[PDB]
C-alpha cells in the first residue's frame, strides 16, 4: 500500500488482484444499493463524500424484472416512482430540519403513522389463496398443544385502561405463525386487526399487552375491506397507524427526557 | 433559501460582530502568550 | 472586514443553527487538540518547571 | 437530500437529550444531542492518532517514527503508572484518545437510539451495537480494571495490535484452549455459516432460473427440509443470526476477561478438572 | 417469552406440509413431519420430510464412513476402553501419514487410515456440493448456495487438495482431532512466520468480523421492523414495503448511506462466502510461495517498529 | 457585559432547555477531564509533597 | 426559537448573569489556587 | 447561593423524575469513580501501611 | 483570471452550496494535513531549536 | 484547442456536471497521492536535507 | 445529455480552453522542477 | 484496418457511454497501475538512480 | 476456415452482449494473469538481467 515500491514478489502480486476485484465488487453492490429510492429529491445538505458526484459513485443500473407468480402483475427494479405527500409543515426554512404533523400527529399519517401505498391487493400462497387470513377461515390451524389461547382475551391499552377483547386471530397458510389479532374495539364496536409485533402477552390476566397506542385509539384504526383477508396495501397501512403511538400516544415520548 | 435578503442582511452583522469577538479576545490570548513565553 | 462586505449575500446558503452550532464543535475539538498537541512536545509547561518548581521540589 | 420516500418520515421528537436544539439532518445523516458529542470525540481523537503517527514512538525527528498506515501504532503507557495517567507523550495519547473513543462508540448508540425512537421501529440495533461496545469496554476497561493497569490495554496500531493480540494470547501458552475462546469462536463460525446461507436462500428464490416467478416461503421452507431436513424459519433466521453475533461477542467478552484477571496459568492445563474428575 | 420478535409467545399447528411439488425424476420426500413446542418457541416447529436420492444416499453413506474411520482410531488409541475415550476425546484424534510417505499410499497403520477416510470426506462434501446443485434446480431456485458452499469446499481443499500435494507431503494436512487440529493451525502459524502478517489471513478476518457485523446488524433490524412486517423480506423484495421503507433510513441516518432489502443480503452473501475465498488463498501461498510473512511483511516495510527494551544475544554466532 | 449589548437576540435561534443542560454535560465532562490531564504530571497532589509516604513508611 | 424578542429578551438577562456568576465562581477557584500553587 | 435566588423556575421546564435520579447516578459513578482513582494515587489505605501487623506479621 | 470571468457561466450547473462548503470543509482537512504533515517532519518548530529546549532548560 | 473545434459532440454522452465534479476528485486524489508518493522515497524536500540544519542543530 | 449541439459546443468552450489553462499551469510546475530539484 | 466498414454497426449492439467510460476506468487505473508495479522492480526512478541522494550529497 | 459457413448459426443461442462482453473480461484478466505469471519465474524481464543494475552503479 505504500506509495513507492522497491520490493516484487508473488504474493504481492495477488494481493492487489484482490483489491481490484473488492474495489469492483464493493461498486456492483452500491449499483444495486440504488435500485430502491433515488434519485434524491432535493439538496438540504449537498452529497457528502470523498468525491461528490451527481447521483453517486456508481451510475445507477438497469431495471430488473420480476415476475411474480401466477395470477399477478410483474415489477421493475429500480423504477420510476410519483413524488408522494407530505401531511406535515417544516419545522424551520432550514433544510434537514423536520417537518411537524399536522392535525392529530397519531392519525397523520406521518413519519412514525407514515406508510406507503403498498399495493392495493393482498398476498397469496403457493396455490393462491390469501397467505394471511383469520383463524375462522383457517379451519386446520390450532394454538400449540399447550400453549395458552389467545382467542378470548380482552386486549389491554397504554394508559391501562381496556379498549377491547380479541375476537380472533389471524394465521399464515404459507409461514405457519400467529401474525395478526382479530381485536373487537369496545368504543366504535368495530373489528381491526392488531400485529404481533407490537401485540405483548400476560398468559397470567389473559390480555394482550400494547404500549403502542392509548385504548382510545384503538377506536379509528385503519379498518381493512375484507374481513375474510387483510389487503397488502392496508396491512402495512395498518401496523403503521400503531407505530405512531410508539411517537404520540403520548406527548411525554416525543417530548425530551433531560 | 433560509431567509431573503434582508434577513441575510440582518445576521450577517449582529454575528459579524460576535465572529471577531472571539478573534480580537484570541489575538489577546495569542499574544499575552507570546509576550509571557515564546515559541517558535 | 475586507471581504465581509459583499459576504452578506452568503446567509440564505449557510443557514443559521446548522452551521451555527457546526462552528462551536470544531472550535471545540480543535481547541483541546492544540492544547493538548502543544502540551506534548515543545513546552509541556504544566510539569517541566517553574513556577515555584512544586514538581521539582516536591518529587526530588 | 433525501430519499423517494424519506420526506414523509423526516418527523420530529423522539429526542434523549436538546433534541429540539440540534434536532436536525446534515445532509442523510441526523445530529441532535448525541449528534455533536459523538463529532467532539471524532476529531479530538482522530486527529490525536495523526499526532501520534506525526510524534511516533520516542520522537517526530526520530527514525521510528513513521507514517506507514502498517507501521502506525499508538500504545498504552507503561504498568507501572496502573490506573494513573501517564505523561501525554509516553502513554498520555492512548490513554486519552481511548476515553473518545468510548465517547464516540456509546454516543453512536444512544444516537441510535432515538433514530430508532423517530421511525417507531425496534430498538434491536443499538441493544445489538451494545455487545460490540461492551466487549471494548472490556478490552479497555473491565480487563485492565481487574489487572490494575490501563497499561494491559491493546496498541492502536492496524498492525500493532495484532502483536498485543499474540503475546497477550501466548501468555498462556496454546491460546487456542481457552474454553470461552473456542465456544466463541464457533458461533463466529457458525454466524457466517449463517450468512452464507441465508443472504444465499433470498437472492436464490427472487432471482430463479430464466422464465421463473418469484418464489414464496412456501419454498424456502421445503429447501432446507430437502436438504437437511428442518428450515428454522423466515424471522427465525433473522433471530437466530442476531443472537450468533452478540453470542460470538458476548462469550468472547468472557474469553478475554477470565484471562488473566480470573486465570493466570496456562489455558490448555484449565482442561485439567476435567482429567481429574474421579471417573477415569 | 419476552416480546421483541425473540420467542414465538403462542404457536399454532397445520396439517405436516409435505414440501412443494417436484419435478420429474426427483423422488418423493420421506419422513413424518414432527412437531416440537420448544423448538418452535425459537421459529419452526414443523420437522421434514426429507429429499434422499442418488447423490444424497451416496454421500450421507460416503461421509459417514469417514467419520466411523475417525471415532474408530480415536477409540482405537485409547484401547478401546471407552473411559479413557470420552476422557480424552478432544485430545484423541487420527493423526496423518508419516513424512516418510510423501503422497504414496500409507498402511492402515502409519497415516493410512487418515487419507481412506480424508478421501472418504472430500468426496463427500464434493458429493454433498451436487446433493444441493440437485435441491435448486429442482425447485426453479439459482445455485447462490452452491456457489458459496463452493467457496467453502476451495479453502478445505487447500488444506489437502492444492497445497499438501503442491508441497509433496501428507505430512502438511490437518489431522482429525478436535484438540489436535488446533494444534494444526497452531503450529502452521508458527512455522510459517505469524499469519498476523499474512495479508490474506487479515483480509480474511476482517470478514470473519464483517460476517458477524451484519448478520448482527441486518438480524436485529429485520427484527427492530419485525414489527411493520420486515421478515417477510420475499413480498419485499418484489414490491417494497413500509418495513423495508423505513429499514433503510434508519442506517442511511447513522451512516449515511444504505442499500435496499435484497441488495443488502447480497453484501452478506459476498462478506461471507469471500470470507473463505481470503482462506483457501492465504493459505494456498502459505508454505508454498512464502515461507516466513513476517520478513516478508517488513519486507515490504508492512511489519511496524518497536523501541528496544528487551533483547537476547546469540550463541549460535558467537559460538 | 460588551457583547450582552446586542447578543440578546441569539435566544431565539438558541432554544433554553437545550443549550442549558447541552452545556451541563459538556462543562461537567470538561472539567474531570481537566483534573483528569492535569493531575498527570503537573501535580498529582496526591503524593507529590506531604504527606504522603503513608506506604513507604507504614508498609516498611 | 419558539419565541419572541420581547419575550427571549427578559430571559437573556437572566441566564447570562448566572453563566458569569459560575464564570466568577469559577475565577475564584483559579484565584485560590494559583494563591495556594502556582503554575506555568 | 447567588443564582439559586431565582432559579426556583428551574422546575418549571423540567419533570420531576429528570434530574431527580438524573444526577442521583452521576453521583454514584462519581462517587465510586473518585474513591477508585483516590485509592490509587496518594494513598492505598486498602493496603499499603498501618495497620500492618496482623495481616503482615500474622502471615510470617 | 483569464479564463475565469469567462468561465462564470460554470455557477449554471455547480449551484453554490454544493461546492461552496464543499470545498469549505476541504479546507480544514487539508489545512490540518499539511500543517500537521509539516509539524511531523520537515521541522518541529516547538522544541526542534529554540527558543530554550525548556524541558533541557526551563525546569531548573 | 484545435481538436475542441469538432470534440464538442463529446458532450452528448458526457453530463457536463458529473465529468467536471467527477475529475475534480480524481484531481485531489491524484494529486494529494503525488506529493505523498514523491515524499515518500523519492528525495524528500521537507526536511530530507537543507535547511534542517536548525531542525536538528539549533535545538540542542 | 439533454442539450443540443448548440449549448453542447459552448460548454465545450469553456471546458476545453479552460482544461489547457492546467495543461499549461501543470507543465510550468514540472518544468519549475527539472529547473530546481531534477530527477530520473 | 480491414472490415472497418463492418465493425462500425458494433454500436447496435453495445450503448454508447457503457462502453466509453468502462475504458477510461480500466485504463485509468492501468495507468497508476503500471507505473506502480514498474516503480519498483525495473529502474525504480523515483529513488534508485541518479539524481544523487539530494538529501547526502546536498545536506552534506 | 471452410467452417465459416455453418458457423454462423452459433449466434443464434449465445446473446450478442452475453458471450460477448464475456470475452472481452476473460481476456483481460487472462491477458495480465500471463504477464504476471511470466514476469514471476520464467523471466522477469523488467528487473533481471539487462540493464538492471544501473539503478546502482550510476544510479547510487
Ligand atoms: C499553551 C500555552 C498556555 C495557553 C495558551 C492559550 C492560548 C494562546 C489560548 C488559550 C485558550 C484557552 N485555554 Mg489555554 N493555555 C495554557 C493552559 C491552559 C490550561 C491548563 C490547565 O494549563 C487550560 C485548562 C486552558 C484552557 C483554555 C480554554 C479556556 C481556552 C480555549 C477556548 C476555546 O477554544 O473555545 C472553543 C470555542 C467554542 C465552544 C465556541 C465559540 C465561542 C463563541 C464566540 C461563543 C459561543 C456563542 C454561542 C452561539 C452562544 C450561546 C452560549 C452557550 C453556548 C449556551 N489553557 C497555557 C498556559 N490558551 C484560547 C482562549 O482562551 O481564547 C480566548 C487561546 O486563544
Ligand atoms: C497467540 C494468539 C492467540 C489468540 C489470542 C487472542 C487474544 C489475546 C484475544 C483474542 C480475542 C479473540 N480471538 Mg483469539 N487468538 C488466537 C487464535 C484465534 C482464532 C484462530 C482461528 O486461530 C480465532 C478464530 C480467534 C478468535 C477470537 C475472537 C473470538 C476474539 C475477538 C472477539 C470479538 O468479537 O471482539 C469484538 C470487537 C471489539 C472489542 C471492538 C469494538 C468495535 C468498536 C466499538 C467499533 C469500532 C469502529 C471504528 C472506530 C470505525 C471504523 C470505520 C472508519 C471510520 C472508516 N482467535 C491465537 C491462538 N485472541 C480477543 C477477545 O477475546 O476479545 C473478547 C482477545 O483479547
Ligand atoms: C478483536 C480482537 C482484537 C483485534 C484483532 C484483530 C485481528 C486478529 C485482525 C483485526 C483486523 C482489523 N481490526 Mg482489530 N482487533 C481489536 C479491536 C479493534 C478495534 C477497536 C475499536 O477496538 C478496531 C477499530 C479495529 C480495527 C481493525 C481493522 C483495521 C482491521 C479490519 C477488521 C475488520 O474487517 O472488521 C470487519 C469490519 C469492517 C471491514 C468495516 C469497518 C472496519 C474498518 C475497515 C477499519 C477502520 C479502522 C481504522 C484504521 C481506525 C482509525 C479510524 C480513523 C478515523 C482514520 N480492531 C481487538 C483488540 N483485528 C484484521 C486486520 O487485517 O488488521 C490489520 C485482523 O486480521
Ligand atoms: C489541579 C489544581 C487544584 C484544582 C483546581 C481546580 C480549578 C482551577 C477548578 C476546579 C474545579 C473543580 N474541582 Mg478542583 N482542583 C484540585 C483538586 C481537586 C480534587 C481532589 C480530590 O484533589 C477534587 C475532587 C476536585 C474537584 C473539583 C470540582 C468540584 C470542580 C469541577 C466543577 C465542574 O466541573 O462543574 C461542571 C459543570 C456543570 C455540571 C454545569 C454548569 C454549572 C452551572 C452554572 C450550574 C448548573 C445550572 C443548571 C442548568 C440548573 C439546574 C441545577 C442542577 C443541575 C439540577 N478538585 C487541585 C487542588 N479545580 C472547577 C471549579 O471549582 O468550578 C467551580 C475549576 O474551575
Ligand atoms: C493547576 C491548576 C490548573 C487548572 C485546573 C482546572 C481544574 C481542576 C478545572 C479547571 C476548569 C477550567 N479551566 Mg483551568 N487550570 C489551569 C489553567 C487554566 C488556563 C490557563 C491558560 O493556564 C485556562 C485558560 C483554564 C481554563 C479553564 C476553563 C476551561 C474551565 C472553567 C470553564 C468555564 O467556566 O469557562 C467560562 C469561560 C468563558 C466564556 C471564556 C472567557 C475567558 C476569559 C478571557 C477569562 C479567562 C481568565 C482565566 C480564567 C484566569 C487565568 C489566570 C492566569 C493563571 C493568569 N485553566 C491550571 C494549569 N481548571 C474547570 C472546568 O473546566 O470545568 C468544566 C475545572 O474543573
Ligand atoms: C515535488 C516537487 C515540488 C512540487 C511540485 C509540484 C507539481 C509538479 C505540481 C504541484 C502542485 C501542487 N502542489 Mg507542489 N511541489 C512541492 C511541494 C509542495 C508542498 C510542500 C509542503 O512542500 C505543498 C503543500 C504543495 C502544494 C501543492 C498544491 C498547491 C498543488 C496541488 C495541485 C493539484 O493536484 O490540485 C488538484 C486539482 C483539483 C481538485 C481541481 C482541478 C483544477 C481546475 C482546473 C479548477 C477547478 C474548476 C472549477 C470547476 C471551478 C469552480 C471553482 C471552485 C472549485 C468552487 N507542494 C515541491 C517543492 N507541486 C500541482 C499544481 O500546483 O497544479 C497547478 C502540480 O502540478
Ligand atoms: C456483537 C456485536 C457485533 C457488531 C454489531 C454492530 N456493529 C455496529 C452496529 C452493530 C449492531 C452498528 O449499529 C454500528 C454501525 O455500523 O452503524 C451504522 C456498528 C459498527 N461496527 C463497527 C466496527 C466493528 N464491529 C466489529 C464487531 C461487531 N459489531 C460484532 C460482531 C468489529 C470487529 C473488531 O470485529 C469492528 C471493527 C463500525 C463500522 C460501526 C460503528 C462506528 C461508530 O460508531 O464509530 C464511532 C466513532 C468514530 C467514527 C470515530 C473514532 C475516532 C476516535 C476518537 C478514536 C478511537 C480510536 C480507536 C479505538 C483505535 C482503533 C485502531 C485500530 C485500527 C487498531
Ligand atoms: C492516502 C490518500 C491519498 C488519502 C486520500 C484521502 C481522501 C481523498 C479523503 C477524502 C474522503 C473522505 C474524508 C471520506 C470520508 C468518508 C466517511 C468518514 C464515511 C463515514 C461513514 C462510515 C464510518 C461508514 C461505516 C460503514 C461500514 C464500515 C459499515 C459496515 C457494514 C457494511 C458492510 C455496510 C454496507 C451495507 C450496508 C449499507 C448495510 C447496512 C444495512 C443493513 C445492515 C440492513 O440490515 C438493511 C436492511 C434493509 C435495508 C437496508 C439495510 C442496510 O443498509
Ligand atoms: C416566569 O418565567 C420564569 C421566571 C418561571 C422563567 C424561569 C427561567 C429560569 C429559572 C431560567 C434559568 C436559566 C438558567 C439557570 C440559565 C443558566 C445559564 C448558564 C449557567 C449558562 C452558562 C454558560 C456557560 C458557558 C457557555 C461556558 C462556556 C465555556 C467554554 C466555551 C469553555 C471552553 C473551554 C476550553 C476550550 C477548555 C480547555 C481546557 C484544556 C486546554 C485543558 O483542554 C485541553
Ligand atoms: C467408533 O465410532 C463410532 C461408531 C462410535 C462412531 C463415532 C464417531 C466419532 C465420535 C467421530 C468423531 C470424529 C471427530 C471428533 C472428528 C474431528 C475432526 C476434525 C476436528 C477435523 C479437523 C480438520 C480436518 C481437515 C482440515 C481435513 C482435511 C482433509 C483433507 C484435505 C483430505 C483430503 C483427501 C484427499 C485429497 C484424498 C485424495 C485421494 C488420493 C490420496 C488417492 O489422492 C492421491
Ligand atoms: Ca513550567
Ligand atoms: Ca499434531
Ligand atoms: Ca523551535
Ligand atoms: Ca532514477
Ligand atoms: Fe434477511
Amino acid at each position: 500500500s505504500a506509495g513507492i515500491t522497491h520490493y516484487i514478489d508473488a504474493a504481492q502480486i495477488t494481493i492487489w488482484a484482490f483489491w481490484l476485484f473488492f474495489f469492483g465488487l464493493i461498486i456492483y453492490l452500491r449499483r444495486e444499493d440504488k435500485r430502491e429510492g433515488y434519485p434524491l429529491d432535493s439538496d438540504r445538505t449537498e452529497r457528502s463524500g470523498g468525491r461528490v458526484k451527481v447521483v453517486g459513485f456508481p451510475d445507477l443500473p438497469d431495471p430488473k424484472t420480476f415476475v411474480l407468480p401466477h395470477n399477478g402483475g410483474t415489477v421493475v427494479a429500480p423504477r420510476v416512482e410519483a413524488p408522494v405527500a407530505v401531511n406535515a409543515t417544516p419545522f424551520s426554512p432550514a433544510p434537514g430540519s423536520p417537518l411537524v404533523p399536522n392535525g392529530d400527529p397519531m392519525l397523520s399519517g406521518f413519519g412514525p403513522a407514515a406508510s406507503p401505498d403498498r399495493p392495493k391487493h393482498c398476498d397469496l400462497t403457493f396455490e393462491g389463496l390469501p397467505k394471511i387470513v383469520p383463524m375462522r377461515v383457517a379451519k386446520e390451524f390450532s394454538i400449540a398443544e399447550g400453549d395458552p389461547d389467545p382467542r378470548g382475551m380482552t386486549v389491554v391499552g397504554l394508559d391501562g385502561e381496556v379498549a377491547g377483547t380479541v375476537s380472533d386471530v389471524w394465521v399464515d397458510r404459507s409461514e405457519p405463525q400467529i401474525r395478526y389479532l382479530e381485536v373487537e374495539v369496545a368504543a366504535n364496536k368495530k373489528k381491526v386487526l392488531l400485529p404481533i409485533g407490537f401485540s405483548r402477552f400476560d398468559k397470567k390476566a389473559r390480555k394482550v399487552k400494547v404500549d403502542a397506542i392509548k385504548a382510545a385509539h384503538f377506536a379509528n384504526v385503519p379498518t381493512l375491506s375484507n374481513p375474510d383477508q387483510v389487503t397488502l396495501y392496508e396491512e402495512d397501512k395498518v401496523c403503521a397507524y400503531y407505530a405512531g403511538g410508539k411517537l404520540y400516544a403520548t406527548a411525554e415520548r416525543a417530548g425530551p427526557l433531560l | 433559501t433560509g431567509l431573503t435578503d434582508d434577513e441575510a442582511k440582518e445576521f450577517h452583522a449582529i454575528f459579524m460582530q460576535s465572529m471577531y469577538a472571539w478573534f480580537g479576545l484570541v489575538v489577546i490570548a495569542h499574544l499575552l502568550a507570546w509576550l509571557y513565553r515564546p515559541w517558535l | 472586514f475586507t471581504m465581509n462586505a459583499n459576504l452578506y449575500k452568503i446567509w440564505l446558503i449557510l443557514d443559521p443553527r446548522r452551521v451555527l452550532v457546526s462552528i462551536v464543535a470544531f472550535q471545540i475539538v480543535l481547541g483541546l487538540l492544540i492544547h493538548m498537541i502543544v502540551l506534548s512536545t515543545d513546552l509541556n509547561w504544566l510539569d517541566d518547571n517553574i513556577p515555584v518548581s512544586y514538581q521539582a521540589l516536591g518529587k526530588k | 437530500a433525501m430519499l423517494s420516500f424519506e420526506k414523509k418520515y423526516r418527523v420530529r421528537g423522539g429526542t434523549l437529550i436538546g433534541g429540539d436544539l440540534f434536532d436536525f439532518w446534515v445532509g442523510p445523516f441526523y445530529v441532535g444531542f448525541f449528534g455533536v458529542v459523538g463529532f467532539c470525540f471524532t476529531l479530538l481523537g482522530v486527529l490525536l492518532i495523526v499526532w501520534g503517527a506525526t510524534i511516533g514512538p520516542t520522537g517526530p525527528t526520530s527514525d521510528l517514527q513513521t507514517y506507514n498506515l502498517w507501521r502506525i501504532s499508538i500504545a498504552p503507557p507503561d504498568l507501572s503508572y496502573g490506573l494513573r495517567m501517564a505523561p501525554l507523550t509516553e502513554g498520555g495519547l492512548w490513554q486519552i484518545i481511548t476515553i473518545c473513543a468510548a465517547g464516540a462508540f456509546i454516543s453512536w448508540a444512544l444516537r441510535e437510539v432515538e433514530i430508532c425512537r423517530k421511525l417507531g421501529i425496534g430498538f434491536h440495533v443499538p441493544f445489538a451495537f451494545s455487545f460490540a461496545i461492551g466487549a471494548y469496554l472490556v478490552l479497555v476497561f473491565v480487563r485492565p480494571l481487574l489487572m490494575g493497569a490501563w497499561g494491559h490495554g491493546f496498541p492502536y496500531g492496524i498492525l500493532s495490535h495484532l502483536d498485543w493480540v499474540s503475546n497477550v494470547g501466548y501468555q498462556f501458552l496454546h491460546f487456542h484452549y481457552n474454553p470461552a475462546h473456542m465456544l466463541a469462536i464457533s458461533f463466529f463460525f457458525t454466524n457466517c455459516l449463517a450468512l452464507s446461507m441465508h443472504g444465499s436462500l433470498i437472492l436464490s428464490v427472487t432471482n430463479p432460473q430464466k422464465g421463473e416467478p418469484v418464489k414464496t416461503s412456501e419454498h424456502e421452507n421445503t429447501f432446507f427440509r430437502d436438504i437437511v431436513g428442518y428450515s428454522i424459519g423466515a424471522l427465525a433466521i433473522h433471530r437466530l443470526g442476531l443472537f450468533l453475533a452478540l453470542s460470538a461477542a458476548f462469550w468472547s467478552a468472557v474469553c478475554i476477561l477470565i484471562s488473566g484477571p480470573f486465570w493466570t496459568r496456562g489455558w490448555p492445563e484449565w482442561w485439567n478438572w476435567w482429567l481429574e474428575l474421579p471417573l477415569w | 417469552p419476552e416480546y421483541q420478535n425473540i420467542f414465538t409467545a403462542v404457536q399454532v399447528r397445520a396439517p405436516a406440509y409435505p414440501g412443494v411439488p417436484l419435478p420429474k425424476g426427483n423422488l418423493p420426500r420421506i419422513g413424518r413431519p414432527i412437531f416440537s413446542y420448544w423448538l418452535g418457541k425459537i421459529g419452526d416447529a414443523q420437522i421434514g420430510p426429507i429429499y434422499l436420492g442418488l447423490t444424497g444416499t451416496l454421500s450421507i453413506f460416503f461421509g459417514l464412513v469417514a467419520i466411523s474411520i475417525i471415532g474408530f482410531n480415536m477409540l482405537a488409541s485409547v484401547h478401546w476402553d471407552v473411559f479413557q475415550f470420552l476422557k480424552h476425546f478432544f485430545w484423541l484424534g487420527l493423526e496423518p501419514p508419516p513424512p516418510q510417505y510423501g503422497l504414496r499410499i500409507p498402511p492402515l497403520s502409519e497415516g493410512g487410515w487418515w487419507l481412506m477416510a480424508g478421501l472418504f470426506l472430500t468426496l463427500s462434501i464434493l458429493l454433498w456440493w451436487v446433493r444441493t446443485y440437485k435441491r435448486a434446480e429442482a425447485l426453479g431456485m439459482s445455485q447462490h448456495l452452491s456457489w458459496a458452499f463452493a467457496a467453502a469446499i476451495f479453502f478445505y481443499l487447500v488444506l489437502g487438495f492444492i497445497r499438501p500435494v503442491m508441497m509433496g507431503s501428507w505430512a502438511k494436512a490437518v489431522p482429525f482431532g478436535i484438540f489436535p487440529h488446533l494444534d494444526w493451525t497452531a503450529a502452521f502459524s508458527i512455522r510459517y512466520g505469524n499469519l498476523y502478517y499474512n495479508p490474506f489471513h487479515m483480509l480474511s478476518i476482517a470478514f470473519l468480523y464483517g460476517s458477524a457485523l451484519l448478520f448482527a446488524m441486518h438480524g436485529a433490524t429485520i427484527l427492530s421492523v419485525s414489527r411493520f412486517g420486515g421478515d417477510r423480506e420475499i413480498d419485499q423484495i418484489t414490491h417494497r414495503g413500509t418495513a423495508a421503507e423505513r429499514a433503510a433510513l434508519f442506517w442511511r441516518w447513522t451512516m449515511g448511506f444504505n442499500v435496499t432489502m435484497e441488495s443488502i443480503h447480497r453484501w452478506a452473501w459476498w462478506c461471507a462466502v469471500l470470507t473463505v475465498i481470503t482462506a483457501g488463498i492465504g493459505i494456498l501461498l502459505s508454505g508454498t510461495v512464502v515461507d516466513n510473512w513476517y520478513l516478508w511483511a517488513v519486507k515490504h516495510g508492512m511489519a511496524p517498529a518497536y523501541p528496544e527494551v528487551v533483547t537476547a544475544v546469540n550463541p549460535y554466532e558467537t559460538a
